[PDB]
């Protein structure tokens, strides 16, 4: 015989387990992978837009007053190169993290070990690759702002998140740190690439709009 | 077939509904509701006992 | 005192543990990641829309002037492609504002809504009330009508298909995007992702149509 | 009534909270907290009720 | 012994391992919860005939 | 006829943990503090009874 | 001596520590809830033999 509390417990523990099981989903990681794919496609579109801007400027007002356009074109190309430095750095990091991913899983759609929570923290926090990436982000944002100093680049920013629960986090510990799955880290690198391309588009548009 | 039988059978419906919901089957969201309403009603009734 | 069998003793222990896991919710860093991805998607989508506007302006100012007879139907078809996706874009906007409104106000400590880790707002505002299924029907219809408008390329970005069955379960698109275990910020980011996919598909279709002539 | 009534109506409240949580009903966000408050109360009450001395049969 | 109590304990083992798999985002998490819940529901039905 | 032991203290530690859980779910202020304190105390009390006999 | 109650209580302390690290999002929270849940599952399996 059991007390009423024991019947309550012995019936509700399975309901609670069902609630807990329902409340945790692999769809978080599927969402991270799909967001990465969408960010990559939109970045391709943004790069196409930048190329169209360059072609437009190249035979709309460059052919008329080159003595005025050559400095503008040179500044735009310099901004392109500055952003490309960060773009290549992020590409190297993405290949590094995907190589240690563990081989693409065709059943899921992305890399195996996509939910490891430790590969990214072992390759970006332990060896400090994330700190170097953050320094590159900050340096390229500052150098982009130097060419304009007028428009504001609300994309390129390695700012630390506002503290919560008394504790404080750094940008590298927030984007690639502990608890971040490998798929989330690859998505974060793709986000940094998209932010760099958006900033490049903004600065190129402003520079070409100066004349 | 006392009140205890309905305490168990009402749990069977809830657990089968949980099975259907977790396995992403078709009609499991209704069994959870019916079984849990029956369970709440039976626990309410059983409070009127010595 | 009172004696309980080991069976019941560790059912009690496991019951207390399972009560704790009810309070388990997604880590703050992951929700920050979702919010940041949504912001980046929004900005890239604005860049895509600007690119589409630039394509329209270039076509209607450069290639239309010299042969307006041969170009006017092409531009009308392109505009029709631009109107099919506005049906999806405006549908996603209303769902976005619906999820923000049930969000619970823009918390100032972070950059997003309160109850941003709910996992039960979008699971009942989109599945229980069947808004995700309507959205998926609109996505599929606009994908088809963009394809049947050209049927000369792939719009693989804009496709609301179920994830492949892994582990012996078959998750639906609505359930994998807005359902159980998906925080509110993840669902708002999913709507932002759908909007980005729609703009990307419209950009591809418009570019292809203008590339006909 | 008694103390068993409290346990069973606490079971009813917790069941209703769990049902609103699982089916994503309108109030399920805080009714789970109400059920958690009730369950804390029953843990407290059972902590008292478990302290009752069973009649020792060392006198046999 | 391997009586009726063995099933209600091994069902708990199976459903708990399924919960562990689902929390860790391992593959067969949902399917093991399903089988454990099936066993537990079938035992709840049987114990109603007591 | 009431004697308090280690089990009563376990149930009260559980009460503290569950109040912490309610505070975390309802987004009240001091939620994680009670969760952590009560869970640590509950773990310690469960560890202690390993070194005990029940009749 | 160290009977089956000792195993239950130490599995309880292990799973509770794992739960504390999982809920509060501490350093190794993710795998400790896995080890903690595996010990409870193992105990449930074990006394299925009694």
């Amino acid at each position: 015989k059991e007390t009423p509390r024991q019947r309550m417990i012995g019936i509700l523990y399975l309901v609670l387990l069902g609630l807990v099981a329902l409340n945790v989903s692999d769809s978080i990681l599927d969402a991270f992978k799909n967001l990465g794919n969408s960010l990559n496609t939109s970045t391709q579109n943004t790069q196409a837009g930048i190329d169209n801007m360059f072609l437009a400027f190249r035979e709309t007002k460059l052919k008329e007053n080159p003595e005025r356009a050559q400095p503008i074109l040179q500044k735009a190309e310099q901004a392109q190169a500055l952003v490309q430095q960060l773009t290549s750095k992020v590409g190297e990091l993405t290949t590094l993290l995907e190589g240690e991913g563990g081989g693409l899983d065709e059943e899921t759609g992305d890399v195996k070990y996509r939910s490891s929570t430790d590969i990214s923290a072992r390759l970006m926090i332990n060896e400090g690759r994330a700190k170097e990436l953050r320094e590159v982000i900050t340096k390229t944002k500052a150098e982009l702002l130097t060419l304009t100093n007028n428009e504001i680049n609300l994309t390129l920013e390695a700012e630390d998140p506002a503290p919560r629960g008394g504790i404080k986090k750094t940008w590298e510990q927030a984007n690639f740190g502990d608890g971040i799955p490998l798929t989330a880290a690859i998505t974060a690198l793709e986000k940094i690439n998209a932010d760099a391309k958006n900033a490049e588009s903004a600065v190129v548009k402003h520079i070409f709009g100066k004349m | 077939f006392g009140i205890n039988t309905l305490i168990n059978w009402g749990a069977t419906v809830v657990i089968i509904g949980l099975m259907f919901k977790i396995l992403h089957l078709k009609g499991g969201e209704w069994m959870i509701g019916v079984g849990l309403a029956v369970e709440a009603l039976l626990f309410f009734i059983m409070g009127f006992m010595q």
